[PDB]
């Protein structure tokens, strides 16, 4: 009981000091090829689970053509957590990530 | 009627330049005048009537420059001795070790003739903080860092490494690396931490800041 | 014209779900045997040459 709350400690300030503040982040404003992918992959698994979707499909019965339209209105709730060669990450959001 | 004479006259010029070329690069106080000294005016101030050098003439004290104490303020005055005598004994290196703690050297370039005794060679590393530098001048007859294929190598401050390891969020040995014994290296006294700045010519980018640790 | 012997498609293959070895649980060697088709070094390779981590995985 003393002996966890110290490492939840450790845990915590271990994350707080990777992380790197929404005004310091210098990463570029472009979602990368890869981040797309996996975005719009992991949307349909979670579309394919019952998951609140916030589009109208219109006849749509693919998950990855739902995740694909709720991608082109910015409606996608997933933010993407970029890691650095040091362990540091930069959370982005799908919303503010430009996108080609 | 010069049978070999000439050609070691000017081998040895050639060697005396590119260690002025090398003294001047590290940031030493050394005119481009000095550096850009014809065959003839070398021959008139160090060598005899009879038409012989005198190594211990062109030994000379360096200064560091005004640019080079406000990049590295413990940056002290460098010596260079040019040996007279062709094997360098244990007796002769003794001397030299002594002449930079009385004077207080913190670099001393000791430039050999043929080859140094391995009693003496032990001597080289034995008074911190003052180093000491060899190299034979046969080796300097052309300068390395002359070559199109050696870029502009330069040595980064402890405050410019410090800054380079925050922007790339880099371990000292994380980097690319570049031997302590390596020709570059050994010409610019690269000692071991030291971060080298190097700014290479690529046929894709044009001018390309890379960087190596020596270790 | 000549007909030549050889019938190409002898090694048409399709597996879902068919036997695995006992030491590795991997899809077993053999054609007729329902076994899998091996993704080897080269392909394992150009997968990550796609940094598509998910079809390595």
């Amino acid at each position: 009981p003393e002996d966890f709350q110290q490492h939840e400690q450790i845990r915590r300030k271990t994350l707080k000091e990777k992380a790197i503040p929404k005004d310091q982040r210098a990463t570029t404003p472009y979602m990368t090829k890869y981040e797309r992918a996996r975005i719009l992959g992991t949307r349909a698994l979670q579309i394919s689970m019952n998951a609140p979707v916030f589009v109208d499909l219109e006849g749509e019965t693919d998950p990855l053509r739902i995740a694909m339209k709720e991608l082109a209105e910015k409606k996608i709730p997933l933010v993407i957590r970029r890691y650095l060669p040091d362990g540091s990450f930069e959370d982005w959001s799908v919303e503010e990530l430009i996108v080609d | 009627m010069d049978q070999e004479n000439e050609r070691n006259i000017s081998r040895l010029w050639r060697a005396f330049r590119t260690v002025k070329e090398m003294v001047k690069d590290r940031g030493y106080f050394i005119t481009q005048e000095e550096v850009e000294l014809p065959l003839e005016d070398f021959k008139a101030k160090y060598c005899d009537s009879m038409g012989r050098p005198q190594r211990k003439m062109m030994s000379f004290q360096a200064n560091p420059t005004e640019e080079s104490i406000s990049k590295f303020p413990d940056m002290g005055s460098l010596w260079v001795e040019f040996c007279d005598e062709p094997s360098v004994g244990v007796k002769t290196m003794k001397t030299f070790v002594i002449h930079i703690q009385e004077k207080n050297f913190q670099t001393g370039i000791f430039v050999y003739q043929n080859n140094i005794t391995p009693s003496a060679m032990k001597l080289v590393p034995s008074i911190p903080p003052a180093t000491i530098e060899t190299f034979n001048e046969a080796a300097l007859v052309v300068n390395i860092t002359h070559h199109e294929l050696v870029p502009k190598h330069i040595r980064l401050s402890s405050d410019e490494k410090r800054e380079l390891l925050k922007r790339y969020r880099l371990k000292e040995s994380q980097l690319p690396r570049i031997q302590r014994a390596d020709p570059v290296a050994l010409y610019l006294g690269l000692k071991r931490g030291e971060v080298v700045k190097i700014i290479r010519k690529s046929e894709t980018s044009g001018r390309y800041a890379s960087y190596r640790i020596c270790m | 014209y000549q007909r030549l012997r050889h019938m190409v498609n002898d090694k048409f293959q399709v597996r879902s779900t068919g036997p695995v070895n006992s030491l590795t649980m991997q899809p077993v060697k053999g054609r007729k045997r329902h076994g899998g088709i091996r993704v080897g070094e080269m392909e394992r390779d150009a997968l990550i040459g796609h940094g598509t981590s998910f079809l390595l995985q």
